[PDB]
């Protein structure tokens, strides 16, 4: 579960969560232990970047289908 | 017969489920890039 | 979770569906979080 992202999304992402995507995409077996590593990088993956949009039961496309970060 | 879609949409717009057999091998994939949507191989 | 149950076995009357009894074990049950609708057989063409 790594990427390049908001450094508020670092606070988040687990299986199960609020809303129709983070449960339908991620509806794992109920253990978990959420924690992360990170750290910032907007001298590395950025300058200068807008490459950071990202995607009834399961009905998913390509919380929320679409959300974007730049 | 390669194999099977199922989904809703059914064309990988929304997750749509693709199943191939190749040989007795089983190949699978849920995923939004598109697929081989025309079916075709040349028997 | 798609659940997926399967047969090969031996019908002479290649045009239509046999008499008589068979069932079917498990293959999969895959945790992939789908929902369904619609399905189609994909095929190859000469």
């Amino acid at each position: 579960d790594s990427f390049v992202i908001r450094g508020d999304e670092v606070r988040q992402i687990a299986p199960g969560q609020t809303g129709k995507i983070a449960d339908y995409n991620y509806k794992l077996p109920d253990d978990f232990t959420g924690c992360v590593i990170a750290w910032n990088s907007n001298n590395l993956d950025s300058k200068g970047n807008y490459n950071y949009l990202y995607r009834k039961p399961f009905e998913r496309d390509i919380y929320f289908p679409l959300q974007s970060y730049g | 017969i390669r194999g099977w879609i199922f989904g809703t949409t059914l064309d990988s717009k929304t997750q749509s489920l693709l199943i191939v057999n190749n040989a007795t091998n089983v190949v699978i994939k849920v995923c939004e890039f598109q697929f081989c949507n025309d079916p075709f191989l040349g028997v | 979770y798609f659940k997926i149950y399967s047969k090969h076995t031996p019908i002479n009357l290649v045009r239509d569906l046999p008499q008589g009894f068979s069932a079917l074990e498990p293959l999969v049950d895959l945790p992939i979080g789908i929902n369904i609708t619609r399905f189609q057989t994909l095929l190859a063409l000469h």
